[PDB]
């Protein structure tokens, strides 16, 4: 029925702002993401710092894995994305073509595809082994918050500040579809669930959303959290109960049932908005980060 | 940008 999600460990270190934390594949390790340029590698289940990885010139706002968790793509203010090898902490590319600040990113669940969004109202899609731009979708007409590939990788999602999220057939860069909701509010965060039926959406009116994006339809509706000012992640939780899991601008981690919409736990003790979450691949871990007053990552178990 | 409202 409900999580027992209890606090393990506070990783410190960033030395502004927190942006994204990301649990590797193999669930070996946790990666972060900061406004202060940096990347840092965190043991996943001691929450041990292991190194930093350095090379963006602005502000990081999105870091992501490859599927053998042997590579990272971070989104930065410098309007780059840089592919690391993160054994060896070499830049192997860097992926100019973005004509604004690039906010999120992911690999296709092969990793030789990346796809970005930016301030730049464009999603692009790039070509991992060359750094190569293979093609510039003109998505949206605001800024992208959010991009995902689904399970195959046949398609992505979108979302932008617009209020539109919008699936991508990857090979033809054609929009397959645009979802709204009968409010138009500012989508700032989109991703595929895990059996890539649905897209789990959350907009700026405090409001996350799962959508069956096939039939065109909401399904569910995940509320009680702040969510107005900033792109929080969210994730679905499986290792355990069925959770919808993300931060708050009300400084809490917020545990909805999946299927029943409740809140079964709310998580305390970050100073600043939780802006990232993320679920462990196989433990029943939580991974958490804060903003500007906090600049903490915090490790919580069930 | 993340990081700023």
């Amino acid at each position: 029925v409900k999580p027992n999600y209890a606090l393990k460990f506070t990783l410190a270190g960033h030395t502004k702002a927190v942006s994204s934390v990301k649990f590797s594949p193999n669930g070996e390790w946790l990666a972060s993401s900061s406004a202060d340029k940096l990347i840092k590698i965190w043991g996943a289940y001691d929450g041990k710092f292991e190194k930093t990885i350095s090379g963006h010139k602005l502000g990081i706002s999105d870091v992501a894995w490859s599927s053998d968790s042997n590579l990272l793509v971070s989104a930065s203010d410098d309007k780059t994305l840089k592919i690391w090898d993160v054994s060896s902490g070499k830049c192997l590319k860097t992926l100019k073509g973005h004509s604004n600040y690039v906010f999120c990113c992911n690999f296709n669940p092969q990793s030789n595809l990346i796809v970005s969004g930016s301030f730049d109202e464009s999603v692009r899609i790039w070509d991992v082994k060359t750094g190569k731009c293979l093609k510039t979708l003109p998505a949206h007409s605001d800024p992208v918050s959010a991009v995902h590939f689904n399970r195959d990788g046949s398609l992505i999602v979108s979302s932008s500040y617009d209020g539109l999220c919008r699936i991508w057939d990857t090979a033809s860069g054609q929009c397959l579809k645009t979802l709204i909701d009968d409010d138009n509010p500012p989508v700032s965060f989109v991703k595929f669930s895990p059996n890539g039926k649905y897209i789990l959406a959350a907009t700026l009116d405090n409001t996350l959303k799962l959508w069956d994006y096939s039939k065109g339809k909401c399904l569910k509706t995940y509320t009680g959290h702040k969510n107005e000012k900033y792109c929080i992640f969210a994730n679905f939780s499986v290792t355990g109960g069925k959770w919808i899991v993300s931060g708050s601008e009300d400084n809490l981690v917020y545990i909805w049932n999946l299927q029943t919409k409740e809140i079964v736990q709310k998580l305390q003790g970050h100073t600043d908005v939780v802006i990232s979450t993320a679920c462990h691949p196989t433990e029943n871990i939580i991974a958490s980060a804060a903003l500007e007053n906090d600049k903490t990552i915090k490790l919580w178990k069930s | 940008m993340r990081t700023e409202p």
